[PDB]
């Protein structure tokens, strides 16, 4: 069984860095798993994912 | 070049509006064409399983592969004969058969893409940044589209279904599969095939080699099986900005069908197939094939038989034509299920603003 | 990714002309027309740009002269000669020695031909039914006892059992798996063999590893079994024989056949 | 060409269909609720017969019945029919023995053996088989072959095998193989004698037996002259040819079109599912060839006949047949299955590719998946059956029974499982 922290905590700090890998999309963002700090899932809503074809 | 004119069969007086042959045996080839655009010719010269979005796919594979194969000269840059290549497949791809908009659009594509990358950096590092994205592009307007495409149909689609088929679109076929395998559901897939084409039989095959129930049906028995029906969907090829179904034989009839007798037309399709040029009628722009097809016993394609067809300008003036492609109606097909999720045939060019 | 093999040897078989020191095998004047000549026409008709011919022992540069002098070529060929041959060994073991030269498919055709049949559809044939190997039988001579045994398939067209009447049982055997899958099996008395062989990408595997060929036709097509036991390697499309059947008068010299053919050229 | 003879051989197969055959004979009974008979008897018809000669032996009092019942001893018909009287299991050569020690035969007859259903037109045959006889005097009898359905893979009980000619037609060797069931024989061997003089030579394996043979005035002769021969196909036609008499010849024919004779249970099953669909075009339910009968056919692959009674909400499949007089419950989910005339329905039945014969009582609630039910046979509560289960005559299935593959119910009120009388394997009761 694969689970615990990377760091030190469980929950992620403010203004540091995570990365996420996405499994499904498209109905309020995507709220998927982590890879830096534990496996429990984070939120992006369909505003601050976009920096500059949105879907593909 | 190769081989240009002299070919059977009279020009005749009704539909010549597109031009009835073109190299099918190979003789006398340059020294400098990549043989899998030369297979790939061959095979479409008398193909019984693409239609329209695998064709686009192997095309794209084709050049990914001459991309690979390619090397910048000394002398010459990397964007000085290239593009005169292109042109020159295009030449012969339009001489072997008449090409999609799907295939157009990926031509354009790859010419923007051509433009976007300066010649000034290095080669090596050039082509395998190319590659990736050209798969990445893959990725998304092809198998992506295909996977949302999918998920639309399913949300849609009720428990225990009747769905009535034609053609060879590969999008419905694993649509098809998707429903027998992956969610369990109760499905009759009826599928109708024609007589120069076997289409519908090989997706029946397909259907048979999952494990799905199949009626095999006809042109000359339809009416006999809708009087039951609850939902059809068409073999779809190009969407026009009119809202008209350019797609191939014998659908529109189907269509005309299912509008006088209940239920609307349900058509399938992907964000790139979508064109910008009008028409609305058959006689405009035909695609046309050798009246040889027709001339057999049907059972199987090979066969050579001796019996009493078989003259084209021996017997006393005998025209022997067929069409391939055909259009289907604007008011009849309402449902479209596309890259941008959902929307009508009546919208028929507001996603081609959005891209 | 195109490229022939010319196979080149010694008369051994023939009776009268070939035990001159400064005659070879493949220069040979018969009717008129030279013996390599047909086969250069051949090649050039297939329009195959790189063809290596592989030399016996005997004749090193006549050979390379006849190439050279008198004839239209207009192509680079590569005269090679190998040292492990000793006949007692035919074209196999030159086989085996050059593999990485080899860079796609790669046809045989040996100095030895005479031919009348159209030569692009053999190929075109080849190309197209994604098939592995291709061989060709011609009918016996019309004009005016123990022979030789073929097996054929009618529709896609099939070889299976190529084997001949020199060393075998008095009775003829057939197996049990050899015929359940596939069920047609046409056997032809009649036709004989033009030694037109074609190859595919996967094959330069097998020889360097484990030889058992013999006069290129011992293992080459019928250790193509996939049943009973399968306990060969095989390289992945599974392995499947060819063969097509033709009309016109053009066929093998072994016997005392080039008398019948010195009458049949000139018409 | 006027004037034609005819024998045929019934009752010959008998313990090869092994459930079955203890009160009712082989022959008699039905395909699709009409006996197998009936169709050689409409061939014969066809050809143009005008006298004919029918062996029975085992259950031949049934049999003679029948034939009584049918239309043909009344004198309106070209053709008559007189039994053979022959004690109870023998060989095909006896009977031979017999008819030639009787002595009827003037010129070309028809000997038949087995049972075969076939749609082909056999004037063109005559008279190819006339013109092929006016060529040369030494020639017996003609042979019809036919192309197997896709592949000989389902087919493991006939491994037919024939040796063949282009330009004359005629057979050499016979052979058979078990192969998947068990793997042991890899061996055939082929006779070297003649092989220069016939020149082109086509092999076959993939061929549909059919059993049927057009003969001249030699046969009976020959029989009479060697009589160490015991079956036609096997020992006969190859011992004609490796040399018993110098010159005779024999003929062999080639049809595209169905014909397909009876021998085994997933055989027979595969016939009824030919049947089923539309391969047969002459031999078709709807045109009614018996006048009693009253079939039509409908949407969906369904045969129906007058007079049907079904209740309300239930759900079709493809390939069915229903017979008249039928009171049906609610429930059926019909799936590629034939049912008799006459049957009595309960409730709710799940029908998977099964088989009813005639008049046969269903009580409620069964799971039916691929077996068959013999006539007069009837069905309680609580039935459920696997692949390939066959039911024997007159068995009263009481209540609460489970049963698995290959499961064999005999039909005598003597060697195999599940008796007649009340309950089967779940309490031994009976003879």
């Amino acid at each position: 069984t694969s689970h615990c922290r990377f760091y030190e905590n469980k929950y992620p700090e403010i203004d540091d860095i995570v990365m996420v890998n996405v499994q499904q999309i498209a109905e309020m963002g995507a709220y998927v798993k982590l890879l830096e700090y534990d496996n429990i899932e984070g939120m992006i809503l369909l505003s601050e994912l976009s920096r500059r074809s949105i879907q593909k | 070049p190769g081989i240009s004119s002299v070919i059977p069969t009279v020009l005749e007086q009704s539909f010549d509006n597109s031009s009835l042959i073109s190299v099918k045996e190979l003789l006398l080839n340059k020294d400098l064409i990549h043989p899998s655009i030369l297979l790939l010719t061959s095979h479409l010269a008398h193909y019984k399983i693409v239609g329209s979005i695998p064709r686009c796919i192997a095309m794209l594979e084709v050049f990914q592969i001459v991309i690979k194969d390619y090397q910048t000269p000394k002398g010459t840059t990397l964007s000085r004969n290239l593009t005169s290549y292109l042109s020159h497949q295009i030449d012969l791809l339009k001489k072997a058969r008449p090409l999609s908009v799907t295939m157009g659009n990926a031509i354009r594509w790859l010419k923007q893409e051509i433009s976007l990358i300066d010649p000034s950096t290095p080669d090596k590092a050039a082509k395998k940044d190319l590659c990736e994205k050209i798969g990445q592009f893959a990725k998304e307007k092809i198998e992506l589209a295909d996977q949302l495409i999918i998920d639309n149909a399913s949300t849609q689609i009720e428990e225990s279904t009747t769905i009535v088929t034609y053609g060879s679109s590969k999008v419905l076929t694993e649509l098809l599969l998707h429903n027998a395998i992956s969610l369990k559901k109760n499905i009759k897939v009826i599928v109708v095939d024609s007589r120069p084409l076997f289409e519908g039989r090989k997706m029946a095959e397909t259907l048979r080699n999952a494990g799905v129930n199949v009626m095999y049906a006809l042109i000359t028995s339809l009416d006999t099986i809708f009087n039951d029906v609850d939902y059809v969907f068409l073999g779809a090829h190009s969407i026009l900005s009119n809202g008209f179904l350019y797609s191939r034989a014998g659908t529109a009839m189907l269509a005309m069908s299912a509008k006088r007798r209940n239920i609307p037309v349900l058509v399938c399709c992907e964000s790139l197939k979508f064109s910008q040029r009008v028409q609305l009628d058959s006689v405009t722009f035909n695609e046309l094939a050798d009246p040889n097809d027709l001339v057999n016993i049907d059972y199987e394609n090979p066969v050579e038989r001796r019996g009493n067809k078989g003259a084209l300008l021996n017997q006393f003036i005998k025209e022997r034509k067929f069409e391939k492609k055909k259009l289907a109606m604007e008011n009849k097909p309402k449902g479209n299920k596309i890259g941008g999720k959902k929307g009508s045939e009546g919208e028929s060019k507001d996603a081609s603003n959005e891209e | 990714s195109i490229q022939a093999f010319v196979f080149c040897g010694k008369g051994s078989n023939l009776a009268p002309m070939q035990h001159s020191t400064r005659l070879p095998k493949a220069l040979l004047p018969i009717g008129n027309r030279p013996m390599i000549e047909y086969v250069l026409d051949w090649c050039d008709q297939a329009d195959f740009k790189e063809i290596s011919v592989v030399a016996p022992v005997d004749e090193i540069e006549l050979i390379e002269s006849g190439l050279t002098s008198f004839l239209n070529s207009n192509h680079s060929h590569h005269l090679q000669d190998p040292k492990k041959i000793n006949f007692i060994s035919t074209g196999e073991s030159l086989q085996k020695e050059l593999l990485p030269r080899i860079n796609g498919d790669f046809v045989i055709l040996p100095c030895d031909f005479v031919t009348d049949i159209p030569p692009q559809v053999l190929v075109d044939q080849f190309r197209n039914r994604d098939d592995n190997n291709l061989a060709m039988t011609i009918y016996y001579k019309n004009s005016l006892k123990q022979q030789q045994f073929f097996t054929v398939y009618s529709e896609i067209l099939l070889d299976v059992y190529s084997q001949r009447d020199v060393t075998k049982t008095k009775y003829l055997q057939i197996r049990s798996h050899l015929l359940w899958n596939y069920p047609n099996l046409t056997v032809s008395t009649k036709l004989l063999n033009s030694f037109i062989y074609f190859c595919s990408f996967e094959l330069c595997q097998l020889l360097k590893l484990g030889p058992q060929s013999m006069s290129r036709q011992a293992s080459f097509k019928d250790p193509f079994t996939g049943n009973q036991q399968q306990q060969n390697p095989p390289t992945t499309i599974f392995i499947l024989p060819n063969e097509t059947l033709f009309i016109r008068a053009n066929n093998l010299n072994a016997y005392m056949d080039a008398n019948r053919f010195v009458l049949k050229i000139k018409s | 060409e006027d004037r034609l003879q005819a024998v045929v051989l019934t009752d010959s197969y008998e313990t090869r269909f092994m459930p079955l055959t203890a009160v009712k004979p082989r022959c008699l009974l039905p395909l699709a609720n009409v006996p197998l008979i009936e169709y050689t008897l409409e061939f014969l018809a066809k050809a143009g017969v005008h006298e004919v000669f029918l062996i029975c032996s085992s259950h031949a009092n049934q049999i003679n019945d029948y034939i009584e019942n049918s239309k043909w001893n009344l004198p309106w018909s070209p053709f008559k029919i007189t039994t053979i009287m022959s004690p109870e299991a023998r060989c095909t050569g006896d009977v031979m023995r017999d008819l030639d020690n009787r002595g009827i035969i003037t010129g070309d007859f028809i000997l038949v053996s087995g049972d075969v259903l076939t749609n082909i037109d056999f004037s063109k045959m005559l008279e190819f088989h006339k013109k092929m006889h006016l060529q040369d005097k030494d020639h017996i009898s003609t042979m019809c072959l036919s192309k197997a359905s896709t592949y000989p893979k389902t087919r493991t009980i006939e491994p037919a095998a024939f040796v063949l000619d282009k330009s004359t037609s005629r057979c050499i060797y016979y052979q058979d193989l078990p192969l998947p069931s068990s793997r042991e024989k890899t061996s055939i061997q082929i006779d070297p004698e003649l092989l220069d003089n016939v020149d082109e030579f086509v092999i076959r394996n993939d061929l549909i037996d059919c059993r049927i043979d057009i003969c001249t005035s030699h046969v009976p002769l020959i029989f009479q002259e060697n009589f160490d021969y015991q079956s036609l196909r096997t020992d006969f036609v190859k011992g004609v040819i490796s040399s018993d008499i110098l010159g005779k010849h024999i003929y062999a024919y080639l049809t595209d079109e169905y014909a397909v004779r009876v021998e085994s249970w997933q055989t027979y099953d595969t016939i009824s599912q030919d049947f089923l669909g539309r391969w047969c075009y002459p031999l078709v339910l709807d045109s009614n060839i018996q006048d009693d009968q009253t079939y039509s056919y409908e949407s969906r692959h369904i045969y129906k006949e007058k007079d049907v009674v079904l209740a309300q909400s239930c759900k079709i499949g493809k390939c069915t047949a229903i017979g008249s007089g039928t009171k049906i419950g609610e429930g059926t989910k019909i799936e590629n299955s034939v049912i008799g005339r006459n049957c009595q329905i309960g409730e709710n039945i799940r029908i998977k590719n099964s088989f009813i014969w005639d008049d046969c009582i269903i009580g409620n609630n069964s799971i039916i998946d691929h077996s068959l039910i013999a006539s007069n046979a009837t069905l309680g509560s609580n039935v459920r059956l696997n692949d390939g289960c066959i039911i024997g005559f007159n068995v009263k299935i009481d209540d609460n029974m489970d049963l698995d593959r290959n499961t064999k119910i005999s039909a005598s009120p003597q060697d195999l499982d599940d008796q007649t009388l009340a309950v089967s394997i779940v309490g031994d009761k009976g003879v």
